[PDB]
């Protein structure tokens, strides 16, 4: 087969800065008999399907704005977005299909600002799920920046260990921002055994660390 | 080989 | 406006077959050829082959020849891949894409099918509120949610309002338990001042264990 190597794997940059991205081929994916270059470029945003930037190597397909230009020839394609936005993050694949179709591995593009601090919210568990026996504590951190957030659980001063378990979104397409939930799960007998159910967040955006907490059964 | 059963393919 | 609707997400066991269905409407689906495309994780694609439409032929990736089989319904503007002896290196999402002629690009993507290949068998989540209190509050807004716990396999969806709640809903990708079982949460912030007014209730979707859960999320 044709195999196609994308580069860099990714990057991170400001809103209206100009990235580049790099396809290499293993051989030619020119088509003679019409001399077009059978490269395509996909951007596939989170939780989305991919949508078609350009074909031809250079063609954009229609509807794709003007900041997204397919480059190249032989075997070195580029992908230039001209002015970055918030929005464009999302991986990039190129694909061949001169013969059995190949794609590249992917550049995703994330996008930097400026910090932010999360908002934090704490939820008991529900009464519902208390009538079952367990006792599920979600920690929300909400829309912030950049990525690294550190949670710690702790239930009357005793730090926890063992017994949580977390998750990031991917990053916001409008305000370039990141959310995470933590579950601290418990048994309902051992729930029961404590009153101050905390979770404290450090984040670049605190000078210390933000704790919420709720006293059980108020 | 298999960009010829392409081309065939499409015709 | 042009559509590819695949059919939904599914769970089956190693060695057994699937198939799924790519509908295509806004558009004549002879029209096009249409594409099956693997993807295994988020920074991986495969090609498993090409159907036309008008003429029911085929042409496979040497990868998948015999393993994947495409057909068309054309009276009902649908296209099928079936997959036999599925293997645990099957489980990806699969997606149906048209492509005009043989110089053009896939131009449109169906929203993909989720295929978990697995001894486990389903469970459905349960699904319980995350309601706004004084400590999910901050400067006027609210945060509520739904904690979608226990299932198998992936995916769960979650809408709001029956979709009409997008603004500030943040689901986030599940977490797999010591059980092999996931779990998700959903949230959302809202004007603190309406809880009173609004309602809002998070629906949940679990296709594999039929499970379809509206639930109301209130103060308290």
């Amino acid at each position: 087969n044709i195999m196609m190597t994308q580069s860099p794997s990714s990057l991170a940059v400001s809103a209206g800065e100009k990235v580049t991205m790099s396809c290499k081929s293993s051989q030619s994916v020119l088509h003679s008999s019409d001399q077009k270059n059978y490269l395509a470029w996909y951007q596939q945003k989170p939780g989305q399907s991919p949508k078609l930037l350009i074909y031809w190597a250079s063609t954009r397909e229609s509807g794709v704005p003007d900041r997204f230009t397919g480059s190249g020839s032989g075997t070195d394609f580029t992908l230039t977005i001209s002015s970055v936005q918030a929005e464009d993050l999302a991986v990039y694949f190129c694909h061949q299909y001169l013969s059995s179709y190949t794609f590249g591995g992917g550049t995703k593009l994330e996008i930097k600002r400026t910090v932010a601090a999360p908002s934090v919210f704490i939820f008991p568990p529900s009464d519902e799920q208390l009538k079952s026996g367990t006792a599920s504590v979600v920690c929300l951190l909400n829309n912030f920046y950049p990525r690294e957030a550190k949670v710690q659980w702790k239930v009357d001063n005793a730090l926890q260990s063992g017994n949580s378990q977390e998750s990031v979104t991917e990053q916001d397409s409008k305000d370039s921002t990141y959310s995470l939930s933590s579950t601290l799960t418990l048994s309902k007998a051992d729930y029961e055994k404590h009153k101050v159910y905390a979770c404290e967040v450090t984040h670049q955006g605190l000078s210390s660390p933000v704790t919420k907490s709720f006293n059980r059964g108020e | 080989d298999f960009k010829d059963e392409l081309e065939e393919f499409f015709k | 406006e042009v559509q590819l609707q695949q059919s939904g997400p599914v769970l089956v066991k190693p060695g057994a077959s699937v198939r799924m269905s790519c509908k295509a409407s806004g558009y004549t689906i002879t029209d096009y050829y249409l594409n099956w495309v693997k993807q295994s994780h988020g920074k991986s694609l495969e090609w498993l082959g090409v159907l036309n439409p008008y003429s029911g032929g085929s042409l496979y990736s040497q990868t998948f020849k015999g393993k994947a089989t495409l057909t068309v319904d054309r009276s009902s503007s649908t296209a099928y891949l079936e997959l036999n002896s599925l293997t645990s290196e099957d489980s990806a999402v699969y997606y149906c894409a048209r492509q005009l002629g043989r110089g053009n690009g896939l131009d449109y993507w169906g929203q993909g099918t989720s295929v978990t290949v697995s001894s486990v068998s389903t469970k459905g989540p349960s699904v319980f509120p995350l309601a706004p209190s004084s400590k999910s509050t901050s400067g006027g807004t609210a945060a509520l949610g739904c904690l979608v716990k226990d299932y198998f396999p992936e995916p769960v969806t979650v809408s709001w309002n029956s979709g009409a709640l997008t603004s500030g809903v943040h689901t986030f990708p599940a977490v797999l338990q010591s059980s092999g079982l996931y779990s998700l949460s959903s949230v959302v912030t809202v004007p603190s001042s309406s809880l009173g007014t609004q309602t809002y209730i998070c629906n949940v979707n679990h296709k594999p264990s039929n499970t379809k859960v509206d639930k109301r999320v209130e103060p308290k």
